[PDB]
């Protein structure tokens, strides 16, 4: 659900 | 595979699969360019980390789906399949740890290259942290602890608050105490930190500096929304 | 690779590959289905033509993007990675047309089951026909065109107007006629007979029948509304 | 560009 590098 | 063909070859088709989001190709064409020998330069190594991303990105999607219905049954299929997605995803990981492990790591001086390979590194075991479950969960996990922290190390006394790799290393190492290590309150602590030092240091940057740092402190707010 | 799998195991990997989007996986399953032997249901014929359509579906795609660069462009590697996926894109054209070829079509009696498989039939030959350029050019879209005419004949023989199966052989075989015949006014003329005998066949079925129906009959819409 | 089915 939370946001890694992208 | 990739032996015979050129690296500036490896390197232009490795663009061209992007383009036709080939992300398979993409990483083949990167390994082979990695395995010529020679060190990468920055816009290689973006290559090699966006081509391997998307592919273990679209396998931890699908082992998600595939874990999601096996919690909800417990024939045989639905272990099995999720174990094959699986067993292919850590052999993609293992690649990627081997390709940095020889030789890419070692050969890596200068802080954007080293801080870059040791973030992948956390990020590979990271990804085999979340499907591990035998004898080797802590030491898997353990072992993207140690890579994030020599990259956090070398970022907090080689680059700036508002470097985007020091940024995307601090949000990734975060995701890893929150989702990987049980530990909120830290995951939530680094972003915080993260962030506001990066607020303080926008101020010396160009425009186009200002827009790459603020697009990866809006992740670090997101998650800060998220958990808090 | 799947004789060793049993069948019902295959096509509920099959189902799983599906929700998981591995569309390569859910490909292989039902090959390995097919060559079973048995003849396929009609849920079995629809998760063969989904695998298959979304694996070549993203070599289309892909070749399209490769072969844009190829003309802006006229080194060799442009040419050379988009031999490679259009190399591979036949090869999965040849397999699926070698499923039906042995033994899908000489063992369908059935209008639906038939006319499924000749319109993939077309289809496939349609997609070969897509990228060549050769000496069997003509060859390869009068394959086409022949498979989609015999399924036509069925259909029209053996079907109601609102068939989805009918309906969906139609578009395709306008857009064949469109795009690879260079016969836009029968592709036009075809797409509005069809949307127009349909219309007036809606009024027979119930209301989940008559969702299935107008759902293609939009589509052959758009195309008449691209058209004209 | 024209729809086929999907
Ligand atoms: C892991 C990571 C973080 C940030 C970047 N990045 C974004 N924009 C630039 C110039 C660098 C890449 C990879
Ligand atoms: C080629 C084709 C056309 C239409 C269908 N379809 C859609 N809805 C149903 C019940 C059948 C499948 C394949
Ligand atoms: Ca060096
Ligand atoms: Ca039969
Ligand atoms: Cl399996
Ligand atoms: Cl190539």
């Amino acid at each position: 659900r939370p946001s890694s590098w992208r | 595979a990739m032996g015979s063909m050129e690296r500036a070859s490896l390197i232009q088709k490795a663009k061209l699969a992007e383009q036709a989001e080939r992300y398979e190709d993409m990483a083949a064409f990167m390994k082979g360019a990695v395995e010529k020998g020679e060190e990468l330069s920055c816009e290689e190594r973006n290559l090699l980390s966006v081509a391997y991303k998307n592919v273990v990105g679209g396998q931890r999607a699908a082992w998600r789906v595939l874990s999601s219905i096996e919690q909800k049954s417990n024939g045989p299929e639905v272990r099995e399949y999720r174990e094959k997605v699986e067993t292919e995803l850590q052999g993609v990981c293992d690649t990627v740890l081997g390709l940095l492990d020889s030789h890419l790591i070692k050969e890596a001086g200068d802080a954007e290259s080293r801080v870059f390979y040791l973030k992948m590194k956390g990020d590979y075991y990271r990804y085999l942290a979340e499907v591990a479950t035998g004898d080797d969960k802590k030491r898997i996990i353990d072992s993207a602890r140690s890579a994030y922290q020599e990259a956090m190390d070398i970022s907090k006394k080689e680059m700036p608050p508002t470097n985007p790799i020091r940024l995307g290393l601090a949000l990734n190492f975060s995701v890893f105490h929150y989702e990987i290590a049980n530990s909120p309150e830290e995951a939530i602590s680094l972003a915080k930190t993260t962030f506001d030092e990066a607020m303080a240091d926008l101020h010396t940057l160009s425009e186009d500096s200002y827009k790459d740092s603020t697009l990866i402190m809006q992740l670090l707010r997101d998650n800060l929304t998220l958990w808090t």
